[PDB]
């Protein structure tokens, strides 16, 4: 929910650390049209 | 020749059509209609606007 | 590590991953068994001598 997004050639990188990630908020949201996880299943992220 | 055919009919929204498939997640699959992982049979869907 | 694959993937693709692992480990077991059989034939010949 950043107001402005960076251009693809200048993609922004944000580091996430020392926090609890409630991935449900993401995979239970209806605001996303594409949600594709490679090498992991999003449900199990809550346990990882 | 089949044992016994079953037709399950309902209505959803387009974005959730993907959820009608084995091994899918989301509102419809979790809370409304869930196919088995080894599901055998056909799924047919068409717009009804 | 089988536990990691089970903890990281749902059955739809965990089955493929475990299939690869099972094939590899079964091939290793068969190779070991054949080696043991041939060496046991050797040792049986030496024991008869």
């Amino acid at each position: 929910n950043a107001t402005r997004f960076a251009s693809v050639y200048a993609w922004n990188r944000k580091r996430i650390s020392n926090c609890v990630a409630d991935y449900s908020v993401l995979y239970n949201s209806a605001s996303f049209s594409t949600f594709k996880c490679y090498g992991v299943s999003p449900t199990k992220l809550n346990d990882l | 020749c089949f044992t016994n055919v079953y037709a399950d009919s309902f209505v959803i929204r387009g974005d959730e059509v993907r959820q009608i498939a084995p091994g899918q997640t989301g509102k419809i699959a979790d809370y409304n209609y869930k196919l088995p992982d080894d599901f055998t049979g056909c799924v047919i869907a068409w717009n009804s606007n | 590590v089988l536990n990691d694959i089970l903890s990281r993937l749902d059955p739809p693709e965990a089955e493929v991953q475990i299939d690869r692992l099972i094939t590899g480990r079964l091939q290793s077991l068969q190779t070991y068994v054949t080696q043991q059989l041939i060496r046991a034939a050797e040792i049986r010949a030496s024991a008869n001598l």
